[PDB]
């Protein structure tokens, strides 16, 4: 909606009740550049290089959070106690570089339309749970206020690839097993 | 180590106390800066989200706080008595700030070239990844001269990890003597990269 050559988020704030779940990220260009780990008082850079000159001092995601819990229990009661509306999260999968056998690559589950930001996403090669060296992204704002997030899972290209990614979500009835076609 | 700054999440004047304990409620801040030509124009956008209904914002080119819904109504009185200097002041200490003295250091300086291959399935395929930034120019060539109708393009794929990809397509039927190329120009090339597809 509004154009400009750049844009930084340097404030994305969400905070939850009950279960008291939230998050802070910054983000430049819809990049992530990191998020505050909240109990353990430390920025997290979304890549390790990010943080290597450059500081960001936690405590300033810990004010927006103690802020925005403030002010969801003002909200709250103004709205006359109106719930978050569970969405339909939708997942894709694809590859980060072209797949060629025998050639390390990376398949990426992208989820999008997810609110409220609680999700689990997970992976599996021949319908079988894969943990090792996945890795995930913080919940990335959307225009709309929903969020999406990306997981990530190494892999070599063979014959027969079978991966899923699953996605358990508080608006699905069923859990989406989301199939990678080749 | 110079330091990234952010822009604070105002609170209500409130005092609150109202309990919720399937139901789920949620609350979001996001502080945004927008950058034109450098820093020559910057305009700060903050908003204030119950559930997903932004009902507060501060918008630099506005001046002060206004309510966007009827929600925010009471709101918007009291972030302009309490937080409308500092928020102001905000475009300059944490939008500019940000960016000429982290953005220009890192996210504005980081170059990462493409990798350019060409597939079949007809559909020729050029796929262009894992490139940043943004910026990228993509064309196919069939027998050097460029392609217009029959090319298609996906959107520009944000993999999360600070590289794009793009997958431009080229509907054709193959023919014994004929050359494709694909054309990719980036900032982070010394010269521009051509793979022919015979």
């Amino acid at each position: 909606d509004i154009e400009a050559d750049h844009v930084g988020f340097y404030g994305t704030t969400v905070y939850q009740s009950p279960g008291d779940i939230g998050q802070y990220t910054h983000e430049f260009d819809g990049d992530e550049l990191f998020y505050v780990d909240l109990d353990k008082k430390k920025t997290v850079w979304r890549l390790p290089e990010f943080g290597q000159l450059i500081l960001f001092e936690p405590q300033g995601g810990l004010q927006c959070i103690a802020a925005e819990k403030h002010n969801l229990g003002i909200l709250t009661k103004r709205s006359n106690f109106t719930p978050a509306t569970n969405e339909a999260p939708q997942a894709t999968v694809f590859p980060k570089s072209p797949v060629l056998l025998g050639q390390p690559n990376t398949l990426i589950c992208f989820v999008d339309n997810i609110f409220p930001p609680v999700i689990n996403i997970t992976w599996l090669r021949n319908s079988k749970s894969v943990t090792d060296g996945v890795y995930e992204t913080s919940f990335l704002v959307n225009r709309d206020h929903s969020f999406h997030k990306l997981s990530y899972l190494t892999f070599i290209p063979s014959d027969d690839d079978i991966y899923d990614c699953k996605v358990e979500h508080w608006g699905l009835e069923e859990p989406v097993l989301k199939h990678w076609e080749p | 180590l110079v330091e990234r700054l952010y822009l604070v999440c105002g609170e209500e004047g409130a005092g609150g106390g109202s309990l919720v304990g399937e139901r789920h409620f949620v609350h979001q801040f996001k502080g945004e800066c927008y950058f034109t030509n450098g820093t020559q124009r910057i305009r700060l956008v903050t908003r204030y989200i119950y559930n997903r209904e932004e009902y507060l914002r501060f918008d630099s080119d506005v001046g002060e706080y206004r309510a966007v819904t009827e929600l925010g109504r009471h709101s918007a009185e009291y972030y302009n008595k309490q937080y409308l200097e500092r928020t102001r002041a905000e475009l300059d200490t944490a939008c500019r700030h940000n960016y000429e003295e982290t953005e220009v250091p890192t996210s504005l300086r980081r170059l990462e070239q493409p990798n350019v291959a060409i597939s079949l399935s007809n559909t020729l395929v050029c796929s262009v990844t894992d490139f940043y930034p943004a910026k990228i120019k993509v064309r196919w060539f069939r027998n050097g001269q460029e392609e217009t109708v029959g090319v298609s393009s996906t959107q520009l794929i944000r993999n999360g990890d600070w590289t794009f990809q793009v997958l431009v397509m080229l509907e054709m039927t193959p023919h014994q003597g004929e050359v494709y190329t694909c054309h990719v120009e980036h900032p982070s090339l010394k010269s521009p990269i051509t793979v022919e597809w015979r």
